[PDB]
Order: structure tokens, then C-alpha cells, then sequence
């Protein structure tokens, strides 16, 4: 019975030390390990015969859907296509804003204005909407 | 810019009659099936008012007397107790796109 | 003192439903709230 | 039932 | 208690660049945009541009794109639009409207300022 | 092309009524068993601890499965594929074949031992119809199959509205067909290939989807290793 | 016996766990898991015990 529940525990031990190395140590990207809100911090205290894990997760509430676009283009030009960064282009709901779309974050809805920090240059493709005025990353 | 136009040019009803006015566009004006139609009523000495909006024919300022309808290029007001407090001026407003130009109009009356 | 147990069926939830479209445009659930 |  | 003051008529001659004012007042002026409009007849009526209060961005109705700009007072909660070269056919009541949003992503034009003329 | 995998998750619950199994009714025995009454006892206990243990995996392992959101599922879902995986609103037309292919030994939890009674068939020969013999019961899983197959229709529309970074807050639901050419970028194939050859990656993918049909047979491991997932369980009880 | 083979099945479906959150919610960049053709879309059905 003993040298069972030895074998068991130094298995456990190895799982224990992964962890520490991706969920102590850094931010985590995988989901799956922690709760499930993606992850920030996590934090480790001794106990009984082991460790025993704290794990910050991001939990979201209040969806709404909204409209958006794949990505932007040049009317006049069809080499000038953009696509978002971390992001999503959406159809403007925001009174600060005077242009057709706008930008917003992936994990929480905001509009913002697009800009050339929010965006890549990418090849184009036939989802993408033609601009014909206002466009500002590229303003040709 | 799409045209919009509108008619009769002027209408004349009985009180307490209904009442409507077309509105035509020269492109339709759907877009993500949101319509993009306001209406907008004046009288002399006033400034432009908004009545409705696409999915508001009650709010954005008024009681559901004020019936927008149609789809596509064709578009409607209808309301059904007209009174002489209703005589203004009544507008199509495309809000689809630049640069946002609006009709022409038309005029109620009371016979 | 209470009475007799309850049969009851487990629940589901069913997840927030979005509609797949076709052509240029798209619906997106986006969070505007949330909790740590 | 209804919990104590 | 929304209010969009705009600043008095006036017979303006020929060749000035005339700037006219609105100002908010009774709710937060930096979170709505501000529409301008040109009314020359009962009849008719057009868009001029608009102005955003945060960002400072602009559009304007080409026709009047070389000749009217627009800029802030962020102090003061007023918005001004200047127009270049003036000449008889600008002889109009003008207006500035607040942007809104009552059906979503659908331009309203909301509250209007009492108008004001040039001539 | 396709590989498969199975990932065994559970084990046949059972339990044992100890002292039916070791004696039938009998006084005699009974008053020598009253010595002993403590083996029965922790054989109740270690048997019921197990069962407890397998209940919580399985619980632990939906509360992971589940989205917080998907997209409805209908027939044509998926454009240019095919996807005989599509619920038949049901299980799938793969689970079905996977279900009868195996050898399963009929279930209990339906009426059961009204089949092994002189009400059903003389050539029942269930272990079903032994569990009263030696004292058994299988207890029934803790899901329902009707359960299960919602879950797992949950994942599968689930599928395209993960790309475009994150996909534990956002929900993108985006074209299926689109978000495969998404994935295929995602390996380095330029996007000019993708766009002439979107016919042939459809036909070559549904003969990938095809040979799914041959894949039921011993000569395949993965289906090798169900069949004697189920022989285990059978292979405890007899 | 039954103690065994239920502590293995537990630690099989910690497996099963994974690999829904790596392949079949997501692309897999990892190779190893799957059939090796770096990885596109996978898909889950429900087995006998699994």
C-alpha cells in the first residue's frame, strides 16, 4: 500500500513543479490549467502534505452582440487593406466618434478611434468593405 | 449621394383624419437590414425636430402617432389623428451615408 | 419539521446563441462587465 | 425539502 | 436641460471668413459630437459637416470641404465653425444639432440649437 | 487527412450487496458471518468511495466542456463540407456507428430484470440477469445520453468562433469555410494559393471526411482500444 | 482491483480535459498531440466510457 501511494504522491510532485513554472512564474496563455477566465496571477502557499494553488481568472459578464467587419479597405486602392490587431473593427455605436467604424478591445467592449497602433497592413480580400472617404491608417 | 425625394408636396386632411406621406430613394438604403430612416418635422420659427428613427416610431421624442414604415427604397409616415398642431414640414433623413443629405419635403395642411 | 424529498431534473444551461451569417459583415459577442 |  | 446656444445674426458683407459659435450647456459636452446644417428655404435644407468634441476629428460635406473648418472650446463647452470667403448664396439660417444614437448605429440629429442667420 | 484517438474517462460503476454474495439467505451462515461483519463493512465503504471518485471526474470534466456561448446548428452548417457529424435533431451518424460496431452487452436502467423473469425471451443470457445471483448492481451513469449529446453539439458550435485572438471572452462566429482558410494562413500558405484552390481543399477534405466509413473495424487501434474498454468492464463482473 | 483501474480513469480523463482545451477549442501549434500534420480543426463524439 505504501509504495503505491509514494509513486502516486512523486507523480503529483512532477504536475506541482509544471505549475509553479507556468502559472506562478508567468502569465498564462493555454486556459485549461486555473480557472477558466483566461489567467492572471496565481499565487502559492504551503499545506498539508503539498502546495496549495490560488488562481486569479477574469470572469465576463453582460454580452451584447454587436456588428463588425473583417477588415478595411481602400475604395480607390485595393492594395491598401487593413485587418485589427487585438481587436475587432465594429459598426459605430459612440457619439465621441465620427466615423463609421471604430475599434474595440477582444476581451472588453470600448470604441475607440482606429489608428495605426491598433492596426497591420494585410493582403486584400473579398469580405473586406470598401472605404470611399474616411480612413485614416493608410490616409491615402 | 443617394436622392431622396418625396410626395404629394403637400397634403391637405380633415381633422381627425389619417394622414401619410411617401418617400422615395434613388438606391436603396438598407444596409445590415438597419434602414438607416429618420423623420424630421418644422414649423416657422422653430428649428428642425426629430420625430423617429428606424426601429422607433414611439421615442426619440414622440408617442407612436408618428408611423414610420417600408423598407428598401420606399419608406413611410402614416398617422392616424391628425390635428392642426401637426402642420409642419416633414423630412426623410438618411443617416446610411456620407454626407447625410436629406429631402426635399413635404407640407401638411387642415382642410 | 420538513417533509417529503422533491424529484427534480438537472438542469442545463444553454450558452448565449449567435447567429452564423453569411456575406461581408458578422454578429460578435463581446463582454461589457465582468468580475475577477 | 426546503433546507433547515 | 440641454441647451445648444448658438451665437446672434448678421449682415456680414461679402469676402469675410465668418465664424459662428454654439455652446452646450447641461450635460457633458466633451461625449457628443456636434452637426452642423445649412438651411437656405423652408424646403431646403443641408448637411454641413461634423465636429467631434473628443477627438477633434472631422467630416464635412465636400461641397464646403476647402471652406469651412471647425474647432473648440473645451473650457468654455463651445464648438465654432468658421466658413471662408463669403459671398450671397451663404445667406442662410444655420444650425448645430447633437449626434445620437437612438436606434443603434442609426445618425439622430436630437437637440437643435434656436438657429442664427447670415446675410 | 485523419487520425483518431480514444481517451477512456470512466469506469462501469458497481456495487456489491457483500453479504448476498457470500451467502444466499442461510441462518447457519449468517451466525458465522456476523465474525466477519466487519470485512463486509469496508468492503461497502472502499467500493463506494471509488464510485464517488469516478461521479466527480466526470463532473469536473463537463464543467470544462461547456462554452458560454455558440452558434446554432443546422442542416448545410458548414457550407462546402459535408460533416455527417451533424445531429440529426439526436447523437451523430459516427456515434451510432460507433455504438452498434462495438460488441455491447445490453444495458440495465430499463426495466432489466423484468427481461431475466418469465416476462421476456428464454435465450436471455445478460449479466444483467446475473447482478440478482450474486448480489450486484451497475449503477447507471451520472450524464444521460441526451446530456452528453448537448454538450457535445455545444462544442462542435463552438468551432470558428475562436480565432482571432483570445476565445475564452469574445465570440467571433464567423463562416466556417473562412475560418479553415484562417487556420490554413496560420501554417504558412500564402493567401493567394487559398483563394485560387478553395474548390479543391473542399473535395480533398470530404475524401479526408469519406474514409471515416472504413474506420470501424479492429485494423483500426483506436477502435480496437473501445471494444476492449467495454470487454474490461465485462471481463470484472464474470 | 476496482481501486486501480478507477484511479486510472481518473488520470485519463485529467487527459481528455487537455487535450478538448488544445486541440478542439483551438489550433494547435505543438505537434506531439493529434496526427502529425502540424494540426488544423479536430472534432469530439461520445465513446463507450469515453
Amino acid at each position: 500500500q505504501q509504495l503505491v501511494r509514494s509513486e502516486s504522491a512523486a507523480l503529483s510532485a512532477q504536475l506541482a513543479k509544471d505549475k509553479v513554472n507556468e502559472c506562478v512564474k508567468a502569465q498564462s496563455k493555454r486556459s485549461g490549467f486555473c480557472g477558466q477566465g483566461t489567467h492572471i496571477v496565481s499565487f502559492v502557499v504551503n499545506a498539508p502534505n503539498g502546495l496549495y494553488f490560488m488562481h486569479v481568472g477574469y470572469y465576463p459578464s453582460n454580452h451584447i452582440e454587436v456588428v463588425s467587419a473583417y477588415g478595411l479597405c481602400d475604395a480607390a486602392n485595393p492594395t491598401n487593406c487593413i485587418a485589427p490587431v487585438n481587436g475587432y473593427f465594429i459598426k459605430t455605436n459612440n457619439t465621441r466618434i465620427v466615423d463609421e467604424w471604430s475599434y474595440t478591445g477582444s476581451s472588453f467592449y470600448a470604441p475607440e478611434p482606429i489608428t495605426s497602433l491598433n492596426t497591420k497592413y494585410v493582403a486584400p480580400q473579398v469580405t473586406y468593405q470598401n472605404i470611399s472617404t474616411n480612413l485614416p491608417p493608410p490616409l491615402l | 449621394d443617394i436622392v431622396l425625394t418625396q410626395s404629394p408636396a403637400s397634403l391637405a386632411v380633415s381633422l381627425g383624419q389619417r394622414a401619410t406621406i411617401s418617400c422615395r430613394a434613388s438606391e436603396s438604403v438598407d444596409n445590415y437590414g438597419i434602414s438607416f430612416m429618420n423623420w424630421f418635422q418644422q414649423k416657422p420659427g422653430q428649428p428642425p425636430k426629430l420625430l423617429i428613427s428606424a426601429t422607433s416610431n414611439q421615442g426619440s421624442g414622440v408617442p407612436a402617432r408618428f408611423i414610420g414604415s417600408g423598407s428598401g427604397t420606399d419608406f413611410s409616415l402614416n398617422i392616424h389623428p391628425v390635428e392642426e398642431d401637426d402642420t409642419a414640414m416633414y423630412f426623410c433623413q438618411q443617416s446610411k451615408e456620407v454626407p447625410r443629405t436629406f429631402g426635399g419635403g413635404t407640407k401638411l395642411e387642415i382642410k | 419539521v420538513p417533509g417529503e424529498m422533491r424529484l427534480a431534473s438537472i438542469a442545463f444551461n444553454h450558452p448565449i446563441q449567435v447567429d452564423q451569417l453569411n456575406s461581408s459583415y458578422f454578429k460578435l459577442s463581446i463582454p461589457t462587465n465582468f468580475s475577477f | 425539502d426546503t433546507p433547515s | 436641460q440641454v441647451q445648444l446656444q448658438q451665437s446672434g445674426p448678421e449682415l456680414v458683407r461679402p469676402g469675410v471668413s465668418v465664424k459662428i459659435s454654439c455652446k452646450g450647456s447641461g450635460y457633458t459636452f466633451t461625449d457628443y459630437a456636434i452637426h452642423w446644417v445649412k438651411q437656405s428655404h423652408a424646403k431646403s435644407l443641408e448637411w454641413i459637416g461634423v465636429f467631434s468634441t473628443y477627438y477633434g476629428n472631422t467630416n464635412y460635406n465636400q461641397k464646403f470641404k476647402g471652406r469651412a473648418t471647425m474647432t473648440v472650446d473645451k473650457s468654455s463647452s463651445t464648438a465654432y465653425m468658421e466658413l471662408a470667403r463669403l459671398t450671397s448664396e451663404d445667406s442662410a439660417i444655420y444650425y448645430c444639432a447633437r449626434k445620437s444614437y437612438y436606434v443603434d448605429y442609426v445618425d439622430a440629429m436630437d437637440y437643435w440649437g434656436q438657429g442664427t442667420s447670415v446675410t | 487527412g485523419v487520425t483518431q484517438e480514444y481517451i477512456q474517462t470512466t469506469i462501469q460503476k458497481v456495487t456489491v450487496d457483500c453479504k448476498q454474495y457470500v451467502c444466499n439467505g442461510f441462518q447457519k451462515c449468517e451466525q458465522l458471518l456476523r465474525e466477519y461483519g466487519q470485512f463486509c463493512s469496508k468492503i461497502n465503504q472502499a467500493l463506494h468511495g471509488a464510485n464517488l471518485r469516478q461521479d466527480d471526474s466526470v463532473r469536473n470534466l463537463f464543467a470544462s466542456v461547456k462554452s458560454s456561448q455558440s452558434s446554432p446548428i443546422i442542416p448545410g452548417f458548414g457550407g462546402d463540407f459535408n460533416l455527417t457529424l451533424l445531429e440529426p435533431v439526436a447523437r451523430s451518424a459516427i456515434e451510432d456507428l460507433l455504438f452498434d460496431k462495438v460488441t455491447i452487452a445490453d444495458p440495465g436502467y430499463m426495466q432489466g430484470y423484468d427481461d431475466c423473469m418469465q416476462q421476456g425471451p428464454a435465450s436471455a443470457r445478460d449479466l444483467i440477469c446475473a447482478q440478482y445471483v450474486a448480489g450486484y448492481k451497475v449503477l447507471p451513469p451520472l450524464m444521460d445520453v441526451n446530456m452528453e449529446a448537448a454538450y457535445t453539439s455545444s462544442l462542435l458550435g463552438s468551432i470558428a468562433g475562436v480565432g482571432w485572438t483570445a476565445g475564452l471572452s469574445s465570440f467571433a462566429a464567423i463562416p466556417f469555410a473562412q475560418s479553415i482558410f484562417y487556420r490554413l494562413n496560420g501554417v504558412g500558405i500564402t493567401q493567394q494559393v487559398l483563394s485560387e484552390n478553395q474548390k479543391l481543399i473542399a473535395n480533398k477534405f470530404n475524401q479526408a471526411l469519406g474514409a471515416m466509413q472504413t474506420g470501424f473495424t479492429t485494423t483500426n487501434e483506436a477502435f480496437h482500444k473501445v471494444q476492449d474498454a467495454v470487454n474490461n468492464n465485462a471481463q470484472a463482473l464474470s
